[PDB]
RNA sequence: CUGACUGCGAGGCCUGCAAGCCGAGCAGGGGCGAAAGCCGGGCCUAGUGAACCGGUGGUCCCGUGUGGAAGGGCCAUCGA
RNA sequence: UGGCUCUUGGUCGCGCCUGCGUAGGAUAGGUGGGAGCCUGUGAACCCCCGCCUCCGGGUGGGGGGGAGGCGCCGGUGAAAUACCACCCUGGCGCGGCUGGGGGCCUAACCCUCGGAUGGGGGGACAGCGCUUGGCGGGCAGUUUGACUGGGGCGGUCGCC
RNA sequence: CAGGCUCUGGCGACUGUUUACCAAAAACACAGCUCUCUGCGAACUCGUAAGAGGAGGUAUAGGGAGCGACGCUUGCCCGG
RNA sequence: GGCGGGACCUAAGGUGAAGCCGAAAGGCGUAGCCGAAGGGCAGCCGGUUAAUAUUCCGGCCCUUCCCGCAGGUGCGAUGG
RNA sequence: GGAGGCGUAGGGAAACCGAGUCCGAACAGGGCGUCUAGUCCGCGGCCGUGGACCCGAAACCGGGCGAGCUAGCCCUGGCCAGGGUGAAGCUGGGGUGAGACCCAGUGGAGGCCCGAACCGGUGGGGGAUGCAAACCCCUCGGAUGAGCUGGGGCUAGGAG
RNA sequence: CCCCGUGGUUCGUGGAGCCAUGGGGGAAUCUGGGCGGACCACCGCCUAAGGCUAAGUACUCCGGGUGACCGAUAGCGCACC
RNA sequence: GAGCCGGUAGCGGGCGUGGAUCCCUGGAUGUCCGAAUGGGGGAACCCGGCCGGCGGGAACGCCGGUCACCGCGCGCGCGGGGGGAACCUGGGGAACUGAAACAUCUCAGUACCCAGAGGAGAGGAAAGAGAAAUCGACUCCCUGAGUAGCGGCGAGCGAAAGGGGACCAGCCUAAACCGUCCGGCUUGUCCGGGCGGGGUCGUGGGGCCCUCGGACCGAAUCCCCAGCCUAGCC
């Protein structure tokens, strides 16, 4: 008899799997517990359903990062700060980074999802990873100068 | 021994015939009907508790017809049920049959 | 040497029925005899069992839309 | 009517190992492919351990050495050899799927608990459905002959 | 209105019970003896079942069978 | 109104919301209900009629419910 | 109204053939056939089938009706004159180291005694189209118990 | 649909299909499925597992019509309280 | 259309050509029991709840209305209950008897019990028949035919096709797809549940997608009427 998990079990399938198992086992173990539900035409077409949905999700956050991917690394965000020699007196971080790729260029960007340990105190050319989704890293040149 | 609330299968009516002697194909003289009686043949009747909008809800049902039961609960996740008594809900059951 | 025959059987004994009994002769292929002939078991009178059901051998007659098969029929013999 | 585990049994899926005549280098599974394979995926050979021992060996290994060795050739018998497949003989270890057993689990099912979408006990047994064989005057339907100096008992029953 | 008595046997220990309407007994019952079943959702009985009785009891208890106060006893045969 | 019975109570049993079982008919079943010669409840003597009386009448008692008055108290139940 | 029925062809298990056909190798011999009927209605005799000339069982089966008689049980009430015997215990005494136990008194036990009511029905006589489809007289058994009895209840036919 | 136990049909296990189904197993959607008497091939017929449907048929409590039916022991058990 | 107050005369009183008695139809009244149903109950009796009225009426009593249970449908509506001589279907289902015993067989799916329906009931539009290169729902009568077959191949049991007749009628759903309302949470091209549209077939039909074409039938339901029945008249 058929199933359609709704956990992971161990030594028996993963969570949305289709497996077969005894009747009594489902009847009066599986199915009580919410474990499994039976692996009917309807409820078939509800996890294909889901399935499909999940994917399109999935595709719909990988196409929006790569257009946002195309939109960065054909330019360069220059932030002009006070500064002497190569040391800054204050210090560009994530949110200035954001306030900057706001006000010039008008990108809303994430500054919680840069890639960026400690605040940037030396002038130069950096390059820093955004990562808006795993696998799909942007890579953004930023040129901390000053005056 | 009673009825499929499900199939409404039935006690049936069924004769005990007892033969004695060789079978004309196996190079027999023929089976002679030593006594026929009668005798009742009763559905497989048992048992089946679901869980149906909270309340507990029992089937005498034939065996023959278990899943034909849970196809019910399922044909059951649309309706309004909440807060009947097990009784109406196995009236609701019954009339998705 | 195998007539302890196969295909028949005029005509009778007996007799409620059904049975039981004797049987010349015609043909088929035979046995013995030089031949005439004889041989269809045993000097004779007991040594037995009707059908129904089924087994075996043969036959190739019927074969449930057609071709086959299943099952039966017919000939022979078995199980009192 | 289910979960787990152990244990044996059967079959397949792989890893596989295993096969002993005269003759013949030695212990030749079979039918083929087959005239070359193999070594830093480290050689002829040296010792220690498992394994099957037809008492000769076979093979898995390890370390040293660290680059040689076996085919076709011919000996040779029915079949003759490196190497590559497929498949037998029998064995083992993982596994599939099961047939028995042993052990455990709870959730079907059963019992119970001023408390019950619960707790406790039994537990896939018991009960019950269909089927198999058996026991079965507890009960039911019947049978239990004729002749005959009455019947019974004895004797008789067809044929010569 | 109101016991005849005594001696001595058989059977049943005793008071009881029974064939309404031919048998009141020596028959049945009986306390007591033994064998046997039953661990409790007991065995067993009634019922197709549900459910009851057993028992709101628990082996010093419940069912079955036999014998039948009590005294003295109750042997041999396990092949069917 | 006072005796007996009902407008009170329960017993075996009967029925029977819940619930369980059975081809049908029906069978069980806690609660509740019904169920009396049991429990509970207030009348005794005498007279009178052709025929009735603890029933009409006479004398002397008594109960229940309703309303009102006064006094008194946390009153109040199918539950304890 | 011609659907259909009978008759006009039989023989053979049938295939099939046909005044023939069957067994058979047979043109042999025999069986059954062929040398023509029929059919419809009325009536009568007898037959098959129905209850079949009429009356009669003891019995079997299905569904109901009965425990106002009787058997047992359950619930609730009631009745048993009078007399007799005198268990345990208690009390006092005797006894003894203490006891057992002995004696007197008190006590009032029992499927104990006698015997009415009440429940029975031993023996005899009567009765025998009876007073009576079980009675009458005499006598006799039990009568505080396994006693009797009123009312209310339950168990029935292969069942109580 | 197949197997096991049966019932129905003329069919009593018979070569036993067909219709139905108590138990066990258990599909497919027209290239699908059932039947034509085990079975197999061919050739046909048909379209299961949802439901309804007058009329022609059965009966006589009742009303009426008619008897080579009865005539008070007959005729319904009753002519009648 | 002249008598009448039943069978029923009498006593004692009345009515009718101003149309009585009598007959047909509708209506009113209809104590108590009974499916009996407010509750109980030993049928025709007993005892209540609520609203309204009566008596001097609060206690007591009378009056009128109303209150059982079950099923279906959003406290309220509709339905159910029981009876009926036979006839009908379904669920159960004997035995004597026959076989000159008896068990398979017969009597027989009869008797009876139970549930249900109706003036009828059942059945009915092919997953049929069976060999006809064929028929065309079902029911009923005749025939086929005591044939085919069944059967301790005993006793016995007993079809269907076909043909002749009576009658004559065919339909609605499920599913594909489409719409809508509702709610489930596992948020959607989701699943489920109502309703609407679509659709009903065997020469297979239907859905969807293209491509061409744009009134005649007609109920078994409803309305009206003829005819008929329930008194009579010449
Ligand atoms: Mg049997
Ligand atoms: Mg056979
Ligand atoms: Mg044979
Ligand atoms: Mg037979
Ligand atoms: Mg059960
Ligand atoms: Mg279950
Ligand atoms: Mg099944
Ligand atoms: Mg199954
Ligand atoms: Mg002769
Ligand atoms: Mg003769
Ligand atoms: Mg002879
Ligand atoms: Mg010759
Ligand atoms: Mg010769
Ligand atoms: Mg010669
Ligand atoms: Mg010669
Ligand atoms: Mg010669
Ligand atoms: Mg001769
Ligand atoms: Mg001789
Ligand atoms: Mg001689
Ligand atoms: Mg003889
Ligand atoms: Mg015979
Ligand atoms: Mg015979
Ligand atoms: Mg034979
Ligand atoms: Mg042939
Ligand atoms: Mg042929
Ligand atoms: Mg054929
Ligand atoms: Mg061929
Ligand atoms: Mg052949
Ligand atoms: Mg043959
Ligand atoms: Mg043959
Ligand atoms: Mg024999
Ligand atoms: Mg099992
Ligand atoms: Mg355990
Ligand atoms: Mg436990
Ligand atoms: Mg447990
Ligand atoms: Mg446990
Ligand atoms: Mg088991
Ligand atoms: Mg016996
Ligand atoms: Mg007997
Ligand atoms: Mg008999
Ligand atoms: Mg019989
Ligand atoms: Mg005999
Ligand atoms: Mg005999
Ligand atoms: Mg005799
Ligand atoms: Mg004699
Ligand atoms: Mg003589
Ligand atoms: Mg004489
Ligand atoms: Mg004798
Ligand atoms: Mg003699
Ligand atoms: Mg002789
Ligand atoms: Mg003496
Ligand atoms: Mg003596
Ligand atoms: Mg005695
Ligand atoms: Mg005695
Ligand atoms: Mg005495
Ligand atoms: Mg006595
Ligand atoms: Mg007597
Ligand atoms: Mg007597
Ligand atoms: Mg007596
Ligand atoms: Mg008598
Ligand atoms: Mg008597
Ligand atoms: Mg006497
Ligand atoms: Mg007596
Ligand atoms: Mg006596
Ligand atoms: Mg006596
Ligand atoms: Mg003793
Ligand atoms: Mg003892
Ligand atoms: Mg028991
Ligand atoms: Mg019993
Ligand atoms: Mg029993
Ligand atoms: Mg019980
Ligand atoms: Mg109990
Ligand atoms: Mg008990
Ligand atoms: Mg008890
Ligand atoms: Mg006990
Ligand atoms: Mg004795
Ligand atoms: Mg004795
Ligand atoms: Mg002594
Ligand atoms: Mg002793
Ligand atoms: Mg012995
Ligand atoms: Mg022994
Ligand atoms: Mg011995
Ligand atoms: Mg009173
Ligand atoms: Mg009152
Ligand atoms: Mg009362
Ligand atoms: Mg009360
Ligand atoms: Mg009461
Ligand atoms: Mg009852
Ligand atoms: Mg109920
Ligand atoms: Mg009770
Ligand atoms: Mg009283
Ligand atoms: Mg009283
Ligand atoms: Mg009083
Ligand atoms: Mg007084
Ligand atoms: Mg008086
Ligand atoms: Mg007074
Ligand atoms: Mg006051
Ligand atoms: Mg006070
Ligand atoms: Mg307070
Ligand atoms: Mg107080
Ligand atoms: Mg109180
Ligand atoms: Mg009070
Ligand atoms: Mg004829
Ligand atoms: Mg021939
Ligand atoms: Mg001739
Ligand atoms: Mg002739
Ligand atoms: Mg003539
Ligand atoms: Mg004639
Ligand atoms: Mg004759
Ligand atoms: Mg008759
Ligand atoms: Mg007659
Ligand atoms: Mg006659
Ligand atoms: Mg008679
Ligand atoms: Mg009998
Ligand atoms: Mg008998
Ligand atoms: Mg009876
Ligand atoms: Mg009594
Ligand atoms: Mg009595
Ligand atoms: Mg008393
Ligand atoms: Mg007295
Ligand atoms: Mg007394
Ligand atoms: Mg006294
Ligand atoms: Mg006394
Ligand atoms: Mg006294
Ligand atoms: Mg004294
Ligand atoms: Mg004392
Ligand atoms: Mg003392
Ligand atoms: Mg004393
Ligand atoms: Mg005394
Ligand atoms: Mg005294
Ligand atoms: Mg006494
Ligand atoms: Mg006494
Ligand atoms: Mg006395
Ligand atoms: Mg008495
Ligand atoms: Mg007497
Ligand atoms: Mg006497
Ligand atoms: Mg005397
Ligand atoms: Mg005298
Ligand atoms: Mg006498
Ligand atoms: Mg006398
Ligand atoms: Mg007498
Ligand atoms: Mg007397
Ligand atoms: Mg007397
Ligand atoms: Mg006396
Ligand atoms: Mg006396
Ligand atoms: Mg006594
Ligand atoms: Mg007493
Ligand atoms: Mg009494
Ligand atoms: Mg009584
Ligand atoms: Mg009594
Ligand atoms: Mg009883
Ligand atoms: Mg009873
Ligand atoms: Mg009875
Ligand atoms: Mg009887
Ligand atoms: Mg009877
Ligand atoms: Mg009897
Ligand atoms: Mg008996
Ligand atoms: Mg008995
Ligand atoms: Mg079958
Ligand atoms: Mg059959
Ligand atoms: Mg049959
Ligand atoms: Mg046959
Ligand atoms: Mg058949
Ligand atoms: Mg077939
Ligand atoms: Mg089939
Ligand atoms: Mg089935
Ligand atoms: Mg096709
Ligand atoms: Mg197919
Ligand atoms: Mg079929
Ligand atoms: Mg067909
Ligand atoms: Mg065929
Ligand atoms: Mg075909
Ligand atoms: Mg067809
Ligand atoms: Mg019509
Ligand atoms: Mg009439
Ligand atoms: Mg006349
Ligand atoms: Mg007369
Ligand atoms: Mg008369
Ligand atoms: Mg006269
Ligand atoms: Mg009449
Ligand atoms: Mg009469
Ligand atoms: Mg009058
Ligand atoms: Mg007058
Ligand atoms: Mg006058
Ligand atoms: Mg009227
Ligand atoms: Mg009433
Ligand atoms: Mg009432
Ligand atoms: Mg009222
Ligand atoms: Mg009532
Ligand atoms: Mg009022
Ligand atoms: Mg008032
Ligand atoms: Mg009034
Ligand atoms: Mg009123
Ligand atoms: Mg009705
Ligand atoms: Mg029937
Ligand atoms: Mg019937
Ligand atoms: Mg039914
Ligand atoms: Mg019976
Ligand atoms: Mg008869
Ligand atoms: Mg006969
Ligand atoms: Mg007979
Ligand atoms: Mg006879
Ligand atoms: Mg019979
Ligand atoms: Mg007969
Ligand atoms: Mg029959
Ligand atoms: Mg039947
Ligand atoms: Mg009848
Ligand atoms: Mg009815
Ligand atoms: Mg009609
Ligand atoms: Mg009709
Ligand atoms: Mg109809
Ligand atoms: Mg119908
Ligand atoms: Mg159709
Ligand atoms: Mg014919
Ligand atoms: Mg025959
Ligand atoms: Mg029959
Ligand atoms: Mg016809
Ligand atoms: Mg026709
Ligand atoms: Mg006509
Ligand atoms: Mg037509
Ligand atoms: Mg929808
Ligand atoms: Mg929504
Ligand atoms: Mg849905
Ligand atoms: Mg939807
Ligand atoms: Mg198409
Ligand atoms: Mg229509």
């Amino acid at each position: 008899m058929k199933v359609i998990l709704l956990e992971p079990l161990e030594n028996l399938g993963d969570v949305g799997q289709v497996v077969d198992v005894k009747p009594g086992y489902a009847r009066n173990y599986l199915l009580p517990r919410g474990l499994a539900v039976l692996a009917t035409e309807s409820n078939l077409k509800a996890l294909e359903a889901r399935i499909r949905a999940q994917a399109k999700r999935l595709a719909e956050r990988k196409a929006e990062a790569e257009r946002l991917k195309e939109i960065l690394e054909n330019l360069t965000l220059t932030i002009p700060v006070r500064a002497g020699e190569t040391k800054i007196y204050g210090s560009v971080t994530a949110k200035d980074i954001a306030e900057a790729l706001s006000r010039q260029h008008g990108i809303t960007i994430d500054p919680k999802r840069l890639a960026l340990e400690k605040p940037i105190k030396e002038l130069g050319e950096y390059v820093l990873t955004y990562k808006p989704h795993p696998e799909v890293p942007i890579q953004l040149k930023v040129s901390v100068v000053a005056q | 021994s009673k009825v499929c609330e499900i199939s409404g299968k039935r006690p049936i009516v069924a004769n005990s015939i007892q033969r004695r002697g060789k079978a004309k194909r196996e190079g027999g003289v023929g089976k002679k009907t030593t006594g026929i009686s009668k005798r009742r043949q009763y559905p497989n009747l048992q048992k089946v508790r679901v869980r149906v909008a909270g309340q507990e809800i029992t089937f005498r049902v034939a065996a023959s017809h278990i899943p034909k039961v849970y196809e019910l609960v399922e044909r059951a996740k649309g309706l309004r049920l909440e807060g009947l008594s097990p009784k109406e809900i196995k009236k609701e059951l019954l009339k998705l049959l």
